[PDB]
C-alpha cells in the first residue's frame, strides 16, 4: 500500500561536487540554476520496475570536524553511495583509506556503492593540466570499477551533475542494491 | 469530409500515441474524435450533446467546434473513450463518458452492456481510493523547452513549448535525449545545451550552434483554482498554467548568500491545457514575479514547517522522511543551517515582523517532530535522537538570544 | 410536523411490511418518505428535485405532494431505498435512485461511496440478465378480493381490492387464508365464500352471513403499453389495471358447450399502481367486453399457436413441455379437441374466415413441433412421436373435409 | 440456469373429478368459474423450497378405450399422481385394481402419490345416504394412508377443487416426489 522510503547515506569528501548533485538530481535542476538551501537532506520519488518509491538521501559533512556525529546517521541506513570526484586522486584515496572503512565498520552488510563524480571535467584541458604536473591523469572508468570489486561494492556508477550525463542512473542503481 | 479528415488524423495521431506508450494523449484523441461525433449527431438531431459536453473532460474540446457517423458508431467510440482513459489511468473522468451512453443502453434495454460499463465504473473509484492512498499513480513530469538557431532548426527557432513527459522523467532524462536527438541529426559540435534557465538573448548566441533550452516546470495554481482543485488528480488534470522558481541576486546573479539572494517565480502559460491530443503544446504567454532575500527566507521556512507538520499530522508517519526532515533541520552539516536566516534578517522593513512569525512555528515543528520521533526510535538510534534533541535545544537558545523571546 | 408525522407513519408501515416479507410495499415506503424529504429540500433550495423526480419509479409518488431534515439525512434515505428496491428484487430501479445521489458524492469527492454504489448497480444489472433467463424471480400474484356482510364488515361492506399476494400464491391459498382469517372471527357456520366470479347482487345475499369473493387477475395492458413495456419486469411494475376472463352462455351461464360458450374480459383498475406502501389497493372503476362462441373459439386457438410457436422457437427447447403442449393438441384423450372448433363453426358471419386463417397457422404449428420433438426424442419415445405423428395426418385430412383446402 | 420442467402423469377413472381439479389448480379458478378448453394438459409455475418449477401435468383417459393409447405418454415421467374419489368406492378399488399395475408396469421405479379428491362430498348427506343403501361410507385418510403404504406410493393427499382444500398441497407434493 503506502509507498516505502528507502534510506540512502551519501559520504565522501567535502569538495567533489557530492551535494551539488544530490540537490540537482533532487531538484530536477542544472548545478546553476537551483535555489540554494539552508537546510540539508533530500527526497526524491524514483520509478523503478514499474513502481514508485520514495528515495530518502541523507547528506553528511566530509570533513574530521564531523567524524563523530556523522555515523550516528548511520542506523537504519538501506543503502550507501560512496562518491570521489574522478578528477581528483585525493578523493579517491579516502574512498580506501576513510570512507569504507568508516562505513562497514558501522554497517557491516549494508550495500554501499562507488560513486565517480565530475566525468565532466575529464576533458577539461585545464583540469588534466593541473593533474599532469603532479604526475596523475583523471581516474578511469576501468580503474573505478576495479576498487569497487575488491571493495566490495555492489558496484561503481559515474555522472556529471553539470552535463546531467549518468545521473539518474547513479541514483537507479541505488535503489537497486537497497532492494 | 472535414469531419472525416479529422477523425483520420486524430485516430492516427493516437496509434502513434499508443506505440510511445502515451496513453492520455491518445485518450484526448478518442474523446475529440468521440466529440466531432456527438457535435454532428447532435445536429441531425440523433443525440442530445455535441462538444460542450465533453468541455468537463477537456477544454480544449472548443477546438473541435456521413452515415459514416450514427448512433451504433457514436456508442463503440464512447466505450473507447471509457477504455482509453482507463488505460490511461485517468480513472475520475469514466463517469464523464458513461453518462452519455447509459440512457442509450437503458432505452435499448441492453442490460448486459449497462451492467458492463458499471463493473468498469466501481472498478475505477475502487482504483482511485487505492492510488490516492498508496501513491502509485504517475501521470507525468513536465518540461518548457525551447530551441534556437535559425540555420538549424527554420521555422522552430525561439518557439518556447511545455513538454509532458511520461511517468517521473526526471531533467537528466529528457536533456539527454534531446541533446541526443539533435546531436545525432546535427552532429554533436554544432550543439549546445542552455543550462541558465532565465530568458536567453539571441543577441549573446552563436548563429554557427543549435541550442536547446530545458527547463523542468510545476502546475501553477492561484488561491482560487487551489481551493476548486482539492485532489492530486484534479491538480494533475485540465492544466494549462506551469511554474519554476530561478535564483538571481542584483549585482547579477544566480546562486548567492542569503543575504543576497533573491528568487525569480516565471507563470508560464500553454495554449492548450494538458492533457491534449499531443505531449508538447506552445507557449502563449508569461510573466515572472521576484522575491527579496527576506521574502526567500520566508518562502524556505514556511515550507520546511509546512513539511514537517504534514510529515507529522499522518495517520501513520513515516520514520525515515521523518528522520530525514528533522535531521535536516536541527543537525545541520552541510549547508548553512535555518539559523543563518535569524542571524541574517533577526538581528536588533517590518515584514521582518511575519519572518519572526514563521520562526515560531519553525521551532514548534521540530519540538513536535522530535516528539513523534521519540515513539518511534527502536533504540539502536535513541543516541542519534538525543544529539537531535541536544541540538535542537541549542538552537532554541539561540533564536531567543536573537528574538530576544521565549521558545 | 405533518412530514415528520407521514414519515412516521411510512417508516412504521415499512416495518410491518418487513416483517411481512412484502419487501417491495417497504421499499415504496422508503421511496415516499425519501420523495418527501427530497420536496422539502428542494423547496429550501438545498436540493434541485422533490417528488416528481420519484414519479418514474411510483406514479403513486403523487400522493406525497425540520434540521431534522437536511442533506445529509436525504443521503442516507436514497441509500436506503436503493438497498430496498435491492431486496425486493427491482433491480432495474435502483439506478433511478442512485442518479440522484452520485453528483453529490462528486461534488464531496467521496469516491468510496461512488464505488460503493456502482458495485451495487453492477450486480443489479448482472441479476437482471440472470432472471431474466433463469425466470426465479416470482414478484407476485394478484387477486380481486370483495367482502359482503354489512352486520359484519360494517364499513368493508361491499369494497373491491386487488390484493397483491407473495410469490407464487395460488388461489387455493389466500381464498383458504381468508375463509380461515374471517372464520375465525365470526365462526365457521356464518361465513361463506362466494365462487361465482361474477357481479354479485347484494340482493340475493342472506344478511345473516358474512360473505367472501375471490379471484385470480393478471396485470392488464392494451396494445399501446404492450409496446412500451417491453419486458416482463416492466409488465411486473407500476401496474393499475388487472383482467381476468369468466364463462358464460346466454341462457345464463358459465360452462357450456364450445357452440354456445361465451366470454367476458374484466377490466379493473385500481386507484393506485402496484407496488405501494399497502398490499391491498381499493378498485376504481371498471369494465368489461364479451366474445362469442365463435370469438372464444379464435381466442383459444390463437393462444395454442403462439403457444406451440414460442415453444419451438427457443434459443434451446424444454421437451417435456413441447410435448406436453403438442400431444394436448393433437392426441387429446379428454376434452373435445380442436376439431370440435372446425365441425362447430367452419362446416360448409364472415370472421369465419379468420378461424379458417387461425387453423391455418395451427395446422402449420403442430407441424413444426412434430418437426422438432423428431430431434429431440430418445428412442424410448419414438412409438409415442410416432402415434402424434399418425394423429396429425389424421387431424389435417378432416380439417380438409371441412375447409375444403390442402394442410 | 432455465427453469427445470416435471412431467408429471396423471391417471385415474373417469368420473372422479380429476381433470376438473388440474384445470382448477393450472388456471387459479375456483371449478364452477373455467373458461372450457378443447385441449389437453396443463402446466403451471409452483414455488418450491425457495425455488420456482415448472409442473408439466399430463392428463389421461381413465376409460378402457384408452388402455393401448395411454401407456405411450408414460416414458419420461417424473412421478405419477393416482387419483380416485373418496366417496367412490369403485375408485379406490381401481388404484389397486388397474391404476397403479399399470403405471408400475411401465415405470416400475417411478415415485406415485395417491390423491384423494372430491373430499368436501365426506359431507354431503345425499352422498352418505347413497353410499349408505349399499352399506358404504366414504374413504378416510387413515384406509387411504394404508393403502398408500401397502402399495408403495411415497405418499396419499387428498383435496377438494370446490373448497380449495388440500389443492396446493397436492402439487407441491408431486414436485417433491420428483425431486
Amino acid at each position: 500500500s503506502h509507498m516505502q522510503t528507502i534510506k540512502c547515506v551519501v559520504v565522501g569528501d567535502g569538495a567533489v561536487g557530492k551535494t551539488c548533485l544530490l540537490i540537482s538530481y533532487t531538484t530536477n535542476k542544472f548545478p546553476s540554476e537551483y535555489v540554494p538551501t539552508v537546510f540539508d537532506n533530500y527526497a526524491v520519488t524514483v520509478m523503478i520496475g514499474g513502481e514508485p518509491y520514495t528515495l530518502g538521501l541523507f547528506d553528511t559533512a566530509g570533513q574530521e570536524d564531523y567524524d563523530r556525529l556523522r555515523p550516528l546517521s548511520y542506523p537504519q541506513t538501506d543503502v550507501f553511495l560512496v562518491c570521489f570526484s574522478v578528477v581528483s586522486p585525493s578523493s579517491f584515496e579516502n574512498v580506501k583509506e576513510k570512507w569504507v572503512p568508516e562505513i562497514t565498520h558501522h554497517c557491516p552488510k549494508t550495500p554501499f556503492l562507488l560513486v565517480g563524480t565530475q566525468i565532466d571535467l575529464r576533458d577539461d584541458p585545464s583540469t588534466i593540466e593541473k593533474l599532469a604536473k603532479n604526475k596523475q591523469k583523471p581516474i578511469t572508468p576501468e580503474t573505478a570499477e576495479k576498487l569497487a570489486r575488491d571493495l566490495k561494492a555492489v558496484k561503481y556508477v559515474e555522472c556529471s551533475a553539470l552535463t546531467q550525463k549518468g545521473l539518474k542512473n547513479v541514483f537507479d542503481e541505488a535503489i537497486l542494491a537497497a532492494l | 469530409s472535414t469531419p472525416e479528415l479529422r477523425k483520420t488524423w486524430l485516430d492516427s495521431m493516437a496509434r502513434i500515441h499508443v506505440k510511445n506508450g502515451d496513453l492520455s494523449e491518445a485518450a484526448m484523441c478518442y474523446v475529440h474524435v468521440t466529440a466531432l461525433v456527438a457535435e454532428y449527431l447532435t445536429r441531425k438531431g440523433v443525440f442530445r450533446q455535441g462538444c460542450t459536453a465533453f468541455r468537463v473532460i477537456t477544454p480544449n474540446i472548443d477546438e473541435e467546434a456521413d452515415v459514416h457517423f450514427n448512433e451504433d458508431v457514436l456508442m463503440e467510440l464512447l466505450e473507447q473513450c471509457a477504455d482509453g482513459l482507463w488505460k490511461a489511468e485517468r480513472y475520475e473522468l469514466i463517469a464523464d463518458i458513461y453518462k452519455l451512453i447509459i440512457p442509450i443502453y437503458e432505452k435499448r434495454r441492453d442490460f448486459e452492456r449497462l451492467a458492463h460499463l458499471y463493473d468498469t465504473l466501481h472498478r475505477a473509484y475502487s482504483k482511485v481510493t487505492e492510488v490516492m492512498h498508496s501513491g502509485r499513480r504517475l501521470l507525468g513530469t513536465y518540461f518548457r523547452v525551447a530551441f534556437f538557431g535559425q540555420g538549424f532548426f527554420e521555422d522552430e527557432d525561439g518557439k518556447e513549448y511545455i513538454y509532458k513527459e511520461p511517468k517521473l522523467t526526471p531533467l537528466s532524462e529528457i536533456s539527454q535525449r534531446l541533446l541526443k536527438l539533435y546531436s545525432d541529426k546535427f552532429g554533436s559540435e554544432n550543439v549546445k545545451m542552455i543550462q541558465d534557465s532565465g530568458k536567453v538573448n539571441p543577441k549573446d548566441l552563436d548563429s554557427k550552434y543549435a541550442y536547446i533550452q530545458v527547463t523542468h516546470v510545476i502546475p501553477f495554481f492561484d488561491e482560487k483554482e487551489l481551493q476548486e482543485r482539492k485532489t492530486e488528480f484534479e491538480r494533475s488534470h485540465n492544466i494549462r498554467r506551469f511554474m519554476f522558481e530561478m535564483p538571481f541576486t542584483q549585482t547579477g546573479k544566480r546562486q548567492g548568500g542569503v543575504e543576497e539572494q533573491c528568487k525569480r517565480r516565471t507563470i508560464l502559460t500553454a495554449i492548450h491545457c494538458f492533457p491534449y491530443v499531443k505531449k508538447r503544446i506552445p507557449v502563449m504567454y508569461q510573466h515572472h514575479t521576484d522575491l527579496n532575500p527576506i521574502e526567500v527566507a520566508i518562502d524556505e521556512m514556511s515550507k520546511k514547517v509546512a513539511e514537517l507538520r504534514q510529515l507529522c499530522s499522518s495517520a501513520e508517519v513515516d520514520m525515515i522522511k521523518l528522520q530525514l526532515k528533522l535531521q535536516g533541520s536541527v543537525s545541520v552539516q552541510v549547508n548553512a543551517g535555518p539559523l543563518a536566516y535569524a542571524r541574517a534578517f533577526l538581528d536588533d522593513d517590518n515584514k521582518v515582523k511575519l519572518l519572526k512569525e514563521v520562526f515560531r512555528q519553525f521551532v514548534e515543528a521540530c519540538g513536535q517532530a522530535l516528539a513523534v520521533n521519540e515513539r518511534l526510535i527502536k533504540e539502536d538510534q535513541l543516541e542519534y535522537q538525543e544529539e537531535m534533541k541536544a541540538n535542537y535545544r541549542e538552537m532554541a537558545k539561540e533564536l531567543s538570544e536573537i528574538m530576544h523571546e521565549q521558545l
